[PDB]
């Protein structure tokens, strides 16, 4: 699968590893919030991570599918 | 005098905009604490109080002069609220003192300046001594993007050399790390360099 991951600057696209075939997205809170609206962390993943109390996780299974809200797909 | 290079290099600047000679090429800033104390180990909120130098480096092509025709003066010193700093702050905070920067013919500028900071500790115990305690420093900037301003360390290890040795503190390691943080808010990621110390004591 390809994911976006944000370990890379810039922002840019990964093919994961074998097994991890979900493309994920994480956004916690800093208390930046408000400043620079919340934290990203877009990846790959094997199983859609549980996670939290507080997020705005998505996973996904298409290739292109986790973008930053950088633009769209 | 050196009063007539200062006559100056400030009709034509003020700390507003980025010093690059247009705006979407990239600043870059060397920057590295140097740690002298471990003024608190307050164990029961982790939370670490420390006294720091902050050595930030980096250039400004608007104040640059030849000085062989200024009687060759290499270097002057003056106040940081007057030339352009990235607003290079502690992100890791949970609660300093102006000062001023050495700078260059070419443009460059040397600001030591010094913190203190009362930031966020963790502990996990083993990697056993009995205990350690994890307290993690991370700087980046306040205003600006690595596309902006980018941000590096000196060295992979934050300086220990004029540190302190506390009587029940242990400095056993202050490795450096680079990382980037996207935030959904925009617009490239944010440079953040992140000093990790870690402490154990004496039974
Ligand atoms: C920023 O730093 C890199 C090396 O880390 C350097 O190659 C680059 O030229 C610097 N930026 C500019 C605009 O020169
Ligand atoms: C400290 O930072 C390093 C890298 O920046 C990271 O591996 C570690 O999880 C951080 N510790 C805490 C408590 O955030």
């Amino acid at each position: 699968i390809v994911c976006h991951t944000t370990a890379t600057s810039p922002i840019s696209a990964v093919t994961c590893p074998p097994g991890e075939n979900l493309c994920y997205r994480k956004m916690w809170c800093d208390v930046f919030c408000s400043s620079r609206g919340k934290v990203v962390e877009l990846g790959c993943a094997a199983t859609c991570p549980s996670k939290k109390p507080y997020e705005e996780v998505t996973c996904c299974s298409t290739d292109k599918c986790n973008p930053h809200p950088k633009q769209r797909p | 005098y050196a009063q007539k290079l200062f006559n100056d290099l400030f009709e034509d600047y003020s700390n507003a905009l980025r010093p690059v000679e247009d705006t979407d090429k990239v600043l870059n800033v060397t920057l590295q604490i140097t740690l002298s104390q471990i003024k608190d180990m307050d164990e029961r909120n982790q939370i670490l109080t420390a006294y720091l130098w902050i050595r930030q480096i980096w250039h400004d092509a608007y104040l640059t002069w030849d000085r062989d025709q200024y009687d060759g003066l290499d270097s002057i010193r003056i106040p940081s609220d007057l030339v352009w700093r990235p607003d290079i702050v502690l992100y890791n905070k949970a609660d300093p003192v102006n000062t001023n920067v050495v700078l260059r013919y070419d443009g460059l500028i040397t600001w030591d300046a010094p913190a203190i900071t009362k930031s966020s500790c963790v502990v996990d115990v083993t990697y056993f001594p009995f205990d350690n305690q994890q307290c993690n420093l991370t700087f980046g900037s306040w205003t600006y993007n690595g596309n902006q301003v980018d941000i590096f360390n000196a060295l992979d290890s934050g300086d220990l050399s004029d540190f302190i040795e506390d009587v029940e503190w242990e400095v056993h390691g202050m490795p450096a790390v680079k990382n980037v943080i996207s935030y959904g808010c925009c617009s490239e990621p944010y440079p953040d360099v992140t000093f990790t110390l870690l402490l154990k004591r004496r039974s």
